[PDB]
RNA sequence: AGUAGUAACAAGA
RNA sequence: CUGCUUCUGCUAU
RNA sequence: AAUUAGCAGAAG
């Protein structure tokens, strides 16, 4: 519960390989306050990776 | 003398371990026989991509054949050993 | 090992990682898994105890 | 200096961030190795956890 | 034997500065690299089995004939004899605080030999080598 | 080719050549005249050993086919080539610790207990000499040499050993497996050098592809073209 | 009862 | 129903 | 100046 509670807000999807719901944070929105947040976004990570 | 082993009897409460037993048991009578056969297994990793029964004939039946020329064992002891060889 | 050599999956004979691997995604796409399952007999005895 | 700490790190972080990790560290490998190094962020975004 | 045959000195109170370093532990006479010393003793201990002949069966064949022969009619489990020669051959470097005596005979009583406030002299048994005097 | 060889030698002796090409890492559908090589190798090595034995003096024997085998107990080689590398290497160190002679720095292909010694078979396709005096430089002097060809040659080192009928035989199988390779015409499939680099061959399945598709981030649609994004695009500020 | 502590033991994994 | 990694220590059951 | 596993303890 607690790790979909911050991943909440990205794309839910289902597999079509098993069935299950699937959640995506990463390259979700940015997050607005000082909660725990799972959208990672890509750019930053392969900038990141640049340097 | 104080290098004794306590062996961990694990058992369950209400569980006969027959089979689960006897399946480790025979796991490790191959080893034992393997090790006797080849006596680095427990310092290097043997290799080897083919069966565990043909390297341990084609070791015991070199071995019989040094030691028949080198007189270690008799004739008739090695006309055992060969057809003993010949059934496997 | 031994129950990926009922469904023809014979690559941890080849001795290396990557064979094995191979057999690992080579066994997603099977249509039907068989291996070894372990069950039990539930034998009733007599006791005496509370039960 | 701060000493700090992460919160939620097991929670937070994500495979699909790991899956292109690998796919950028292994820039100039081999097609195979790059297939094999990005097969374990996938079985890792798909986990399904059996509840005890 | 290095330890009965030792004399010890005096112990100082003072501060001791530690330094770090990778320090081999225990004294050797032939420190061979751990995949030649194995390879050496497989061709000590199970030569009938022993793979390709290497480098090291050659730079190594005096060592390896007289353990042969000094191991020749033993009865002891043949791994205990393989890790007994590996405790005579390979070596074991790891990172300790040392202050002023880095050799193998004064790392092996490091414990003894200073703390951070206090430094025992010591003077250890057995020989040395002009190398590190 | 390779209907000719599974209808003209025999299944022990394909096992143990695939088993010998599976072992320098290598498949046989690349290179079936290599499969072939090492098929003729290892039949003539079985040829020299085939019914020579020794007598309970140490004196070679040849019986005669059909017979029972309890009289025949010691064959009088030892064949090394067509065991795998631990067996060989095995097999090769035990023969050279218990005769008390030095082991070779190489894998021999037979051993010769009358004469204790390694013995080294090839089988060229050319002047025999060229190929005995290349082979006499990285084994120099620690093995015997037993060097045939298709053109009814034979070079052989200091030690002669095999007799003019066995050395016929051998020569005659050469011969026949010449004219059968030239009559298929199969020889040029034999001689032309086909050269391949090759590696690690890992390949995804139908399944674990679907997964990758399924696992890339917001605005991605397959894993192709995430790759792509990663690989090409310059991501700075 | 009790130990305890986000859930168990206080006999039948 | 006692996971993964790193370091250290002991042993070769 | 340089130098094959099993179990335990700590940390993450
Ligand atoms: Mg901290
Ligand atoms: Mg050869």
């Amino acid at each position: 519960i607690r790790t979909h509670e911050y991943s909440n807000k990205g794309k839910q999807y289902i597999s079509d390989v098993t069935g299950c719901t699937m959640v995506d944070p990463t390259n979700g929105p940015l997050p607005e306050d000082n909660e725990p947040s799972a959208y990672a976004q890509l750019d930053c990570v392969l900038e990141a990776l640049d340097r | 003398t104080h290098s004794w082993r306590t062996k961990r009897n694990r058992s369950i409460l209400n569980t006969d371990q027959r089979n689960m037993i006897l399946e480790e048991q025979c796991y490790a009578k191959c080893c034992n026989l393997f090790e006797a056969c080849f006596n680095s297994a427990s310092y290097r990793k043997p290799v080897g991509q083919h069966s565990m029964l043909e390297a341990m004939a084609h070791r015991l039946r070199m071995d019989a054949r040094l030691d028949y020329e080198s007189g270690r064992m008799s004739k008739d002891d090695f006309e055992k050993a060969m057809a003993h060889l010949g059934e496997i | 090992i031994t129950s990926f050599r009922l469904n023809d999956l014979n690559g941890a004979d080849k001795g290396g990682l990557i064979p094995f691997c191979q057999d690992i995604i080579d066994s997603l796409d099977r249509p039907e898994m068989t291996f070894f399952s372990v069950k039990n007999i539930k034998k009733k005895l007599p006791a005496k105890n509370r039960k | 200096t701060v000493t700090g700490d992460n919160t939620k790190w097991n929670e937070c972080l994500n495979p699909r961030i790991f899956l292109a990790m690998t796919e950028r560290i292994t820039r100039d490998s081999p097609i195979w190795f790059r297939d094999f190094c990005s097969i374990a962020p996938v079985l890792f975004s798909n986990k399904i956890a059996r509840l005890g | 034997m290095r330890l009965d045959n030792a004399t010890w000195g005096r112990i100082t109170f003072g501060p001791v500065e530690r330094v770090r370093k990778r320090v081999l532990l225990n004294p050797l006479t032939k420190e061979m690299p751990p995949d030649e010393a194995s390879n050496v003793i497989m061709e000590i201990l199970f030569p009938k089995e022993a793979g390709i002949p290497r480098e090291s069966t050659w730079i190594h064949r005096e060592l390896i004939k007289e353990k042969r022969e000094k191991l020749k009619g033993t009865m002891i489990t043949p791994i205990v004899l393989a890790y007994m020669l590996e405790r005579e051959l390979v070596a074991r470097r790891r990172f300790l605080p040392v202050a002023g005596a880095t050799s193998a005979e004064f790392i092996e009583m490091l414990h003894c030999l200073q703390g951070e406030n206090w430094r025992q002299i010591y003077h250890p048994g057995g020989n040395k080598l002009t190398e590190s005097r | 080719m390779d209907t000719f060889i599974t209808r003209n030698f025999q299944t022990t002796i394909i096992q143990k050549a695939k088993n010998t090409m599976a072992e320098f890492s290598e498949d046989p559908e690349l290179q079936p005249a290599m499969l072939f090589n090492i098929c003729v190798h290892l039949e003539v090595c079985y040829v020299i050993s085939d019914m020579n034995f020794l007598d309970e003096e140490g004196k070679a024997y040849t019986a005669l086919e059909g017979q029972g085998k309890e009289q025949n107990l010691r064959p009088q080689y030892e064949v090394i080539e067509g065991m795998p590398r631990t067996i060989a290497w095995m097999v090769q160190r035990s023969l050279a610790q218990e005769h008390g002679i030095e082991t070779p720095k190489y894998l021999a292909d037979l051993f010769d207990y009358k004469t204790k010694r390694f013995i080294e078979v090839g089988i060229t396709k050319g002047l025999a000499d060229d190929y005995f005096w290349k082979k006499k430089e990285k084994l120099g002097n620690s093995m015997e040499l037993m060097i045939f060809s298709y053109n009814q040659d034979y070079s052989l080192s200091n030690e002669s050993s095999l007799d003019e009928e066995g050395k016929g035989r051998v020569l005659s199988r050469l011969t026949e497996l010449q004219a059968e390779l030239s009559l298929k015409n199969l020889w040029q499939v034999l001689i032309g050098e086909e050269d391949v680099e090759k590696g690690i061959d890992f390949k995804l399945g139908q399944t674990i592809s679907r997964l990758r598709d399924i696992s890339v981030p917001a605005g991605f649609s397959n894993f192709e073209g995430m790759r792509s994004y990663i690989d090409n695009i310059d991501p700075k500020g």
